[PDB]
């Protein structure tokens, strides 16, 4: 089971690594609203934030969460510098999708997908 | 024999030469060595024999291959590193080319070779975008040809060809937006193969 | 009264599409062919239609070559800023309808799902006469614009 | 080659009864509701089901679920089988328990009451392939068929 | 339901929503949200204008290959009518002016005309028509546009009486013109916003229960006019129209209890202070006080 | 062969008409509807029969390279004709 | 009347002859408005207030190995056993043979290809009846 | 083709007709097949 190590040897390195990247996202989001325009609060911007951690909670993985930070390194990256544009930023939240319905009967109404 | 491509079996003995040549140099790292029927020499390493094995290749007065022509991966899921890793390396000096090939999986890194070539810069960052094998030690590693957020490796067997998004400009709130991607018209899957063996050369053993 | 805004209509239009300034978006192969256009054989200059204008003064984006995902907020933009009465020319398969990579993951399927497009230019890619002749049809296009007509009768 | 058959005649709308007493095509939502309020009132034996011939298992124990919910054990098959004895309590009963491929073992099949040609055309397939390889030994009570 | 229209696909560009539907009016502010709705999930829409093309170009992105359709049509003209709605499921009417011309008084745009699309639309078969009115219509208002869309709302209901009838308070949104005629400068408001109201449309015409009822759309909240304008130059940054449109702007916001509205949709109204600043970001070079 | 619906819309050569109620012939209204007037059963029907002395003819479409490949075609059913599977020319033995 | 799938339309578990559960795959999607068969019973179960224990095709499957688990062991063949048993309890109530000859349904070729919904509505099956009928 | 005209075919149009893109001769897109699947037709008289 040994395996080469991404940055973490173990999971408690793995989430410091984890916090320090959780406090960039919380306190870049305030420039981020203002440096975009955005029509979202920051309140708003922090919840999508905290939303975007808490689905991975159940890695135990420190490689896997290594990759996890890597890549949430480089979102933040395109960000900060401005490279994304509104568009992109605003991709986490879905303003033109409907929502799709999630309870047995109202998926089964309107087609055959599970 | 007009229509066949001539063999050269000069090249291909300067070759397999060279090929033991490297192999005894280096057996630390090197796991295969071969030439094909065509003339081209591969060696087969270890992952962690990257930087010595090309710096060996660069630097060596026997070889002096100066120049990365191209570094790319190939994604094969059936095996357990699915990821080869392939450096296609040119030597002015002698004339010839050399393939050096490793392997990784999702979440191994390989040592990134910008030290040894500067030409890899690029050319890790693509791997990197398209595949996500990730390189450690590079100086600046993020994508490089997908739009900014994308999620997902393109290149990968398993990610779909239409991928799972896709773009067009809403007019209520003024800006291009993403959504699940829906074809008018799906793309139609082939069924080519013949069911009759081509090549018996290279049946597979049952 | 009528006979009036009939005749300012031919003059405001015959002004409009006379000096046709466009924009290219060079994105790709087709952009050549539209170099093409302007090189000597066919000369749109001589059409009134200057070989290069600033968006700013421009009053015709033509869409050359294929669109992206990354680059199609960057196309709407500049669409965005084009003073009007502004119109749009997809030239070539890419820009159509997404042509070769219409089932790629990183392509748009076709302009038309960013900005309007008034002339549809068909070819991989068009020949330069191809799109001559879809310059000049938006021409005729805007020739039979009545907008005075229209207004007097609101 | 039925599956032609698969493109005519198909159902593809929820109808109901109107006032005229002729099915007309209604929703989803509007069809239930009219089976569930009739569902909802009727216990025990007022509530019965019939499968069909082309009926699948996980259909099959969901309504039997559903007739269990109200009390009702009458989950009846078109196919007729006898209940007498054992009846449906031990599988050996109903079964081919020789198993297809087990005709090519046997040496001697007696066919009782039985057109197995237009019934399981590739049963009786592999009956002539026993016929034919094993000199198997057939017999038949019923009907001289061919 | 006849096999063309019956629903496909997830609801995506490329689905089939089985909505065919005529608008009346989709060049104009309400128009190009609706048919931006409808064309989401896949509907025809036919596109009968009065305008030239050029003015119809930014609906085109809105459907995916052959889902919008326009057709030329005259408001006075019924056989226009009749072949812009003869193949529609549901008809829309969003035809109306903030002011009078010439050739079309107020008498025109919201009696003559929608009672004529409610007309060809009972003959020609059209299962479902939604008419919008207004929420301060009344035939004993000052102001001669309300007292029209009282006449008229009167006629369509007469006239097709299953006929989804929706009365909006003041819409706000970037195309409006109410918080965009305050930037450009007793009464009690309560507008509402664009996007609900545009949801609202679309729920009515999946809605059966809809049918044969009157809505009022209104906002979440109500606002002293005083106090709207003073919040509206503080959002745009700024140091603090006809006869007809000012008696409008000072007519207070009728409380129509016994009418079902948004939340009988399924729609959430959307407060003031949410999308303010983005309608009025553009005119840059503390939230107002609400009534209990 | 074309011919109009009850609506007066063309059926065309393939047998295709939107029906009654069918909205998406509101596609059509203001324009018009793609028709192909030369009907191929047709006209490959008003063809002679060619009468030949032999058993076995051959066609390859005319013209030569072209034309289809070249076929070889069976007379010896006096009840019908021998029919190209490519072009649809009939031929007949004579006597 | 609530619009059921076809066999080509659902993954669904049959049972053969032998007693060998085998499942069917989705080759396309039931028409129309059609619906997966336990969906409807399952949403018609909701709407009733007596909603079934089991939401996804695995969990009715779960359920089937509750009842017969043999039902979801596909392709494999159970054996059963306990003849003598079921010959005991047979001869416990004696019921007369009717003296009719045993006379299968099907005699010729003609009774084969239509006898059941799908096939009775195959036009190649009518026309296979035809054939051989005239 | 003053000097070598074209083979006469019957079916080649007789009159050469310019691009009809704009006009109400333009060319309309639709699907050429017929209807695949064929719902079943309830009775006309009543029965439950
Ligand atoms: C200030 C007064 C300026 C008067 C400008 C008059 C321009 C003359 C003109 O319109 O060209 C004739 C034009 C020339 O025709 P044309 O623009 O259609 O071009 C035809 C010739 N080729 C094919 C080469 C392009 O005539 C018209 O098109 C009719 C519109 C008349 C507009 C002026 C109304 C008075
Ligand atoms: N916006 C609001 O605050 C509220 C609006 N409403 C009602 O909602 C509907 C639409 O609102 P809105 O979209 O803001 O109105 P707009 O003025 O923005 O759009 C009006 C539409 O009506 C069409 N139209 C006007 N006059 C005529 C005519 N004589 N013949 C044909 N078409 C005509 C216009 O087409 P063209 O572009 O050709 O002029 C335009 O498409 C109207 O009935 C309005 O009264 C009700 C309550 C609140
Ligand atoms: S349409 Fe053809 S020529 Fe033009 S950019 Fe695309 S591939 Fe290149
Ligand atoms: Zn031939």
């Amino acid at each position: 089971t040994s395996v080469k190590p991404i940055f973490s040897r173990d999971m408690n390195e793995a989430k410091r690594r984890v916090r320090e990247l959780y406090r960039a996202w919380y306190r870049e989001v305030p420039n981020t609203v203002h440096l975009f325009q955005l029509d979202i609060s920051v309140k708003q911007g922090r919840d999508k934030v905290r939303e975007m951690f808490k689905k991975n909670a159940h890695i135990t993985d420190p490689r896997v969460v290594d990759l996890l930070v890597i890549k949430g390194k480089m979102e933040l990256e395109e960000t900060i510098k401005v490279w994304k544009q509104r568009t992109h930023v605003m991709r986490f939240f879905h303003e033109t999708e409907a929502p799709r319905p999630k309870d047995f009967l109202s998926k089964f109404y309107v087609g055959h997908d599970p | 024999r007009p229509t066949v491509r001539p063999r050269n079996d000069v090249a291909h003995k300067q070759l397999s030469a060279f090929g033991e040549y490297v192999a005894e140099i280096l057996p630390k790292y090197v796991q295969q060595v071969q030439v094909s029927c065509f003339n081209e020499l591969e060696i087969c390493i270890h992952p962690d024999g990257v930087i010595p094995v090309l710096t060996f290749l660069r630097d060596h007065s026997n070889a002096q291959f100066k120049s990365l022509a191209d570094l790319t991966a190939v994604d094969i899921p059936t095996r357990q590193n699915r990821f080869e890793i392939v450096y296609n390396l040119l030597s002015l000096r002698f004339n010839s080319r050399i393939r050096v090939k490793t392997y990784t999986d999702e979440l191994t890194p390989i040592e990134s070779s910008v030290p040894v070539y500067k030409a890899a810069n690029w050319y890790e960052r693509e791997i990197w975008d398209m595949f996500g094998v990730f390189f450690a030690n590079h100086p600046d590693l993020r994508r490089i040809l997908t739009d900014y957020g994308f999620e997902g490796h393109p290149f990968r067997k398993d990610f779909p060809l239409s991928g799972y998004v896709e773009l067009r400009y809403d007019d209520e709130v003024k800006r291009v937006v993403a959504e699940p991607v829906e074809l008018a018209q799906e793309f139609r899957k082939f069924d080519l193969n013949s069911p009759w063996e081509a090549f018996p050369a290279y049946r597979q053993p049952p | 009264g009528e006979y009036v805004v009939a005749k300012l209509d031919d003059l405001i239009n015959w002004a409009r599409r006379s000096s046709l300034w466009p924009m290219t978006f060079g994105l790709a192969c087709c952009a050549v062919e539209m170099m093409h256009m302007a090189a000597p054989r066919y000369d749109m200059d001589r059409f009134g239609v200057v070989f290069r204008a600033s968006p700013r003064q421009s009053d015709v984006m033509i869409v050359a070559g294929t669109l992206t995902n990354k680059m199609a907020p960057a196309l709407r933009k500049v669409y965005d800023q084009m003073p009007e009465p502004r119109y749009v020319v997809s030239m070539g398969s890419c820009a159509n309808g997404g042509g070769y990579y219409h089932y790629s993951y990183s392509v748009v399927r076709g302009c038309d799902r960013i900005v309007p497009v008034d002339i549809y230019v068909p070819g991989c890619p068009p020949t330069a006469e191809a799109l001559l002749y879809g310059i000049l049809q938006l021409q005729k296009k805007i020739k039979r614009e009545k907008r005075l007509r229209i207004w007097y009768r609101r | 080659f039925a599956y032609d058959g698969l493109k005519r005649q198909r159902l593809t709308e929820p109808m109901v009864r109107n006032e005229k007493g002729l099915l007309t095509h209604t929703t989803w939502e509007d069809a239930l509701s009219r089976v569930a309020g009739m569902l909802q009132s009727f216990q025990g034996n007022d509530v019965a089901a019939i499968a069909g011939g082309l009926v699948d298992a996980e259909a099959l124990i969901a309504l039997k679920d559903l007739l269990n919910r109200v009390d009702s054990d009458t989950l009846c098959t078109e196919e007729v089988f006898p209940t007498a004895g054992a009846g449906t309590d031990l599988r050996s009963n109903y079964l081919l328990n020789t198993t297809i491929a087990g005709v090519e073992e046997a040496d001697v099949v007696l066919l009782v009451g039985t057109n197995p040609r237009f019934e399981a055309p590739l049963f009786n397939a592999r009956i002539r392939k026993s016929w034919l390889h094993n000199d198997l030994k057939v017999a038949l009570i019923g009907s001289p068929v061919d | 339901l006849h096999h063309a229209v019956i629903p496909h696909g997830k609801g995506g560009r490329s689905s089939v929503s089985g909505i065919v539907a005529t608008v009346f009016g989709a060049t104009g502010f309400l128009g190009r949200y609706v048919v931006n709705h409808l064309g989401r999930m896949g509907s025809q829409v036919i596109v009968p204008h009065r305008c030239e093309p050029y003015d119809t170009m930014h609906l085109r992105p809105m459907g995916d290959l052959g889902q919008i359709i326009f057709m030329d049509w005259n408001g006075r003209d019924k056989d226009s009518i009749r072949r812009a709605v003869e193949h529609s499921s549901v008809v829309i009417n969003l035809v109306g002016r903030e002011w009078e011309t010439q050739n079309f008084d107020f008498e025109d745009v919201f009696v003559k005309i929608p009672q004529a699309i409610a007309q060809v639309s009972k003959e020609a078969g059209v299962e479902k028509f939604i008419h919008i009115s207004h929420l301060n219509a009344d035939i004993k208002s000052s102001s001669k546009y309300l007292r029209s869309k009282a006449v008229g709302e009167k006629e369509v209901r007469e006239t097709f009486p299953e006929a989804t009838i929706i009365k909006p308070a003041e819409i706000f949104g970037r195309e409006d013109r109410f918080l965009n005629y305050f930037a450009n400068i007793k009464t009690v408001k309560q507008p509402v916003y664009i996007v609900d109201v545009t949801k609202g449309i679309i729920n009515a015409i999946k809605d059966p229960d809809a049918r044969g009822k009157t809505f009022a759309f209104v906002g979440p909240s109500r606002y002293l006019l005083f106090d709207l304008v003073q919040y509206v130059f503080a959002v745009a940054h700024r140091p603090f129209t006809t006869r007809d449109k000012v008696e409008r702007i000072h007519t207070t916001d009728k409380i129509l209890p016994h009418l079902p509205g948004l939340e009988d949709l399924g729609v959430e109204a959307t407060p003031l202070e949410l999308k303010a600043i983005e309608v009025l970001r553009r005119h840059r070079t503390q939230p107002a006080k609400t009534i209990p | 062969g074309v011919r109009t619906s009850p609506t007066g819309e063309k059926v065309t050569h393939t047998g295709q008409v939107y029906d009654d109620g069918d909205y998406r012939k509101v596609r059509f209204v203001g324009r018009q509807k793609e028709v192909n007037e030369n009907f191929a059963i047709d006209l490959i029907a008003e063809q002679p029969v060619s009468q030949v002395g032999s058993r076995v003819i051959s066609c390859d479409g005319g013209g030569g390279a072209l034309g289809h490949p070249r076929v070889y075609i069976n007379l010896d059913k006096e009840t019908k004709t021998g029919t190209c599977g490519y072009c649809g020319l009939q031929f007949r033995q004579q006597h | 009347i609530l619009p059921g799938a076809a066999y080509t339309e659902k993954s669904a578990t049959y049972v053969n002859t032998e007693g060998r559960a085998q499942q069917t795959k989705v080759a396309v999607t039931p028409p129309g408005l059609a619906r997966e068969d336990w969906k409807i019973i399952r949403a018609l179960s909701e709407i009733a207030g007596m909603t079934l224990p089991y939401d996804t095709l695995d969990q009715v499957r779960n359920r089937l190995e509750e009842v017969s688990p043999n039902l979801v062991r596909y392709d494999d063949v159970e054996g059963a056993n306990y003849f003598q048993q079921a010959s005991e309890l047979s001869k416990l109530v004696n019921q007369q043979l009717l003296a009719d000859p045993l006379v299968p349904p099907q005699l010729t070729i003609k009774d084969f290809y239509m006898t059941d919904s799908i096939s009775r509505a195959s036009q190649t099956m009518a026309k296979c009846v035809k054939a051989v009928t005239e | 083709p003053t000097v070598k005209p074209p083979t006469a075919r019957k079916f080649i149009w007789t009159n050469h007709k310019f691009n009809l893109s704009g006009t109400p001769q333009q060319y309309v897109p639709y699907s050429t097949t017929r209807k695949k699947i064929q719902e079943w037709v309830p009775p006309s008289t009543p029965y439950k």
